[PDB]
């Protein structure tokens, strides 16, 4: 299937780092006109990540494959991830779409 | 709160890979389970034996890649001796494995290959002689665990 | 009857043929030593004495055919100590039988591979040396001394 | 003064397709009594021994089925006058995948053994292998095979 | 094991006072060659910790163990502190090390 | 070993194909500018092999590998052959070799 | 007073360092700022850029044994890029070609090597000076043996 | 990959392996630079614009044997500039690698000497700069990095 | 005189008609002095405070060494205004005689080149000096053959 | 000669008092960051020496110079003590150190 | 590089005499035992060179080498040479050898 998305699942710890990497199967498609969208547990609009600071974007154009780092990890940052790429051709233009989740989890619990 | 009245032997090493040394294989003695003594001394990464006579030679390097994305790789390990009588690298031990032999990941990836080489023989050794373990491609060791990456001589 | 005596701590155990799915080492067979007070406990060998050692096994893994694809088989010699009473590795290999593969269409594809681990260490009395595999369901002790194990006093 | 009967022997690189065992050769050692005969090492005296030996084996190509490098050393007693594996090895160095009209790929595949064993005056130990053709002594140490009186 | 750090995560404000555990379970290892190195959030220059002034060290032989009191926590003294021991039997003789992590958020 | 000459010492008959392996490893040296060398065997001089026709190159920028296939053999294309790649990072431009050598036998002219 | 510059170091070897090259930043007359930081007895490159990569070595001898030594001295380095060890500048010295003095013995002598150049670096590079000899150092006295880089 | 642009004229300059008899600069080869305007012209440094340049070159000689009299290794970094259109010594040194002991009945043995020179000169555009050596038939361009030749502005 | 140029340098190179002694000349054609760097008693004045780039080269000469005990030095030392002692910063020992003297032959010259560099941060009015233990054995023959400089990074 | 360690040779008895000082002639060496080490007789283990109660420091800042009052000496406190100073100018850190060594003799404890 | 043959390729013309150069470096190799084996030009059997008349065999222990002078050369001498010493220190027993072909036109 056109993009595949390696981390489906993940549960890091607040404070924390997770990298999320998607991979172009359509030879149609650009690792140039890639776009990231979040979707924040309880909500329904899917919001445009924007690439600075927290969320940083890595591409290696060989195997046409790029990558999401999010360091700075909070709580507030858990919910559905997806990639996003925009193919052209001939007489065509289309996006492609992925999928993965997040869990982030918190602290304290100090068990006495 | 013990005792201790324990013995000694022979020229003897065991020593174990670096686990912290990124991409690198660095010969360690100060770590558990792990020998270096009655005179074997390690200088830059090989053995310096200090007494003439019958000695036993063995290593093992444990390969690991994520992924075979060439079936034209080799991966060697050797372990070779630079004599006071003769100063010219020489093999004692030597093997050779082809890791990947299938038309690679092509579709879906992580399929770890893991392949191990084990070296052993007798020799006799002079005061003096540097033995030498190296592998050709240094990036596909594994010494995330213990002892799976060694080398050691042993005074018979 | 015996002749020249002989000593220092030694064995070198093989395994039962006769155990199915499962290792358990032997020295009551033509060339299997174990003597001088090395003891044989729970499928482990147990030190006599202290010194330096010579550690060995070798197994040999077959497999009628690849099933998965994430096959790993794995082979340790462990030590848990007086000193230090927690299992830890002395040598250790991993393997990986099948690149893939998995035969669909085919008539079966056997494969071996065998594992050989070897050193010298410094064991105290009392510890308990352990060779183990994680998958003893592909052992081939089948002709001979195709699965060894053992330690000899240096 | 090294005593101790020791061998260390290494396999001839210009030998048509066989397996000879060399002793006069730079890193090679037969002393103390083992002697070399009918390309079998003879133990000069009883007590213990490390026997040992490594095999390489390489291929231009997989052909036809599957290929089995078995890789064994024997003994013969004087006391059980029968040739009987002491370590053995069994190794498949094809993955299927024979050629399909395309070109080739070497395969490299070493075996190695070594154990203790309890020795008697006059016993023959012999290391061998079924597939002479396969042999990779090239380079130096790379298939060889020894004892020595622990 | 091998040497147990007993406070692993602990957070507190500038201006106070850490107590930092470490257990030995070898009987091979000493109280008497005990070290300690700090690593500071972010940064990979692994330093010496020195044995005086705000950074005292407490030592029980009985117990095996030994301890390390960090005095005036500011907030740069935020990082990965683990401690350190040389232990040797026969011919063998080897160090061994710790884990923990420490967090300092300024008032 | 920066790029890696896999068939070092081939033997092949008059008729044949033989290929030749290169693969990458300086993560600077690029898979678009290779060249190939043959010196003919007794003489020095590495002449240049052209990309054309006996001489058909293969290569694929996902394995960072190429391959120099040369057909209908004869007993003249024995030779010392090396492969090249052109590296370029910061302010430093270099290019890289390795070697690999043939030995053709002829088929002995069976006369009636 | 005088504000700091760029990436420099210049590390001494340890004199109370028995029998092996440990190389110390915490000395009268030496540098480790500006990002360099110095690992497992390796210098890391902290920004890309060019830099000049300089040490000397001096070996002392109590006499001349037959073995004959020979001393080298190297500065190598791993790259992101090619994870090998590469040599950047290297150098040989042979000692002894007296005929092992047997009845004039002792005599003490000395051998320096001098190693520099140019050199672009990456981020994360790590830069290792060597010896295969560490059992002939003269570190008695102070700047006798030493290494460092500066960004230029 | 990218990270930072980088300049000011600069030259790092090694001996070709595959050459005999000859020390000839190559600067197309893995660690070698050779950018920002110099140019190598007839086994020549041309510097390309005014200013204080760091000049530096090692030279590793080698032979397998003692050989007659005193043999003389040289080692110079020369300059011809437009102002002055000779060439004249920036740096030089000399050494002795066999001291007497020519093997008359004795046992040769392999000698090696580095040579090392360094200094920061003025230089001016179009000046041609040349490291030379007298016998370049005992170079040990060997192994890597033992032979080079540099500068850089500074 | 056409375009600037900075920075405190200094390369200076040892008087050819001095014989038993080193002192260093400034005023003979490709030598450097200028920017602040001043020359003493043989000293080197740093004028700024900053990083610098010490290096100097010394080439030995003798006449076939007769003497086993023979010692060459060369060694460049700091006096700062912060601690008042002369230290070295670089030094190197060379041994020109391995004993091996002509007995029954003729002379036998002998070159041994020294060479030192570092980057060192100094301090204003520090005095750099680069000294050799035998200054009759020095070889200012030639031209590049001895020398000693700064410049400042 | 950087840092100044005045009591080079001492002999007293047990149940005594030994005072030793160190000067500071770096003058970008701090009075701040001091350090003692002691060397006990026969061991070559420099171990480090506490801040408090029968090691008592004296330091004056104006002087650049430190002093360490020992009391209750027994012959158990026989060996090398070093001074130290924390240094540091420009982009330089390093440290200075000493020398100094003691004897201790006993009272024979008269028996009646 | 064990022992070290000097006249790689030699072309002489009939009736000279070309020296062949060997040196050890082995030091447990001896001059004292040192054998010489010709392969004549299309047969592939070695023999051994024996030392009288036309074959002189020059050994010098001072420098650990040893040479063969072959004179009055005829047109039956082409073929590969190869020198031969016997090695012993300790329990070791071996041997070493060289190469080096020899052409002679008339
Ligand atoms: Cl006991």
């Amino acid at each position: 299937a056109r993009v595949d998305q390696t981390p489906q699942t993940i549960t890091k710890e607040t404070g924390e780092s997770l990298t999320i990497n998607c991979v172009l199967r359509d030879s149609h498609c650009a690792t140039s006109s890639t776009y990231w969208y979040r979707k924040k547990s309880g909500s329904t609009n899917e919001e445009s990540i924007s690439k600075g600071g927290r969320y940083v974007e890595t591409v290696n154009s060989g195997s046409k494959s790029f990558s999401l780092r999010i360091n700075d990890l909070t709580v507030e940052d858990s919910g559905t991830y997806r990639c996003a790429s925009e193919c052209q051709y001939g007489l065509a233009e289309y996006d492609v779409y992925g999928g993965g989740t997040v869990v982030t989890v918190n602290a304290a619990a100090h068990h006495h | 709160r013990s005792s201790s009245r324990t013995p000694s032997d022979k020229p003897v090493a065991h020593v174990v890979a670096n686990p912290q040394a990124e991409g690198q294989l660095q010969w360690l003695n100060r770590r558990a389970n792990a020998l270096l003594a009655n005179g074997v001394e390690l200088r830059d990464n090989q053995l310096v034996v200090p007494s003439e006579g019958l000695y036993l030679i063995y290593s093992q390097v444990l390969f690991k890649g994520q992924g075979c994305p060439s079936t034209h790789v080799l991966l060697t390990h050797t372990i070779s001796r630079i004599a006071v009588s003769y100063q010219t690298k020489v093999n004692l031990l030597s093997a050779i494995k082809s890791p990947c032999q299938r038309e690679t990941p092509e579709g879906a990836e992580a399929k770890p290959w893991y392949e191990p080489i084990y070296l052993g023989g007798v020799f006799q050794l002079e005061k003096g002689d540097r033995l030498s373990a190296e592998i050709n491609r240094p990036d596909y060791l594994d010494f995330a665990e213990s002892g799976q990456v060694y080398f050691g001589i042993i005074a018979l």
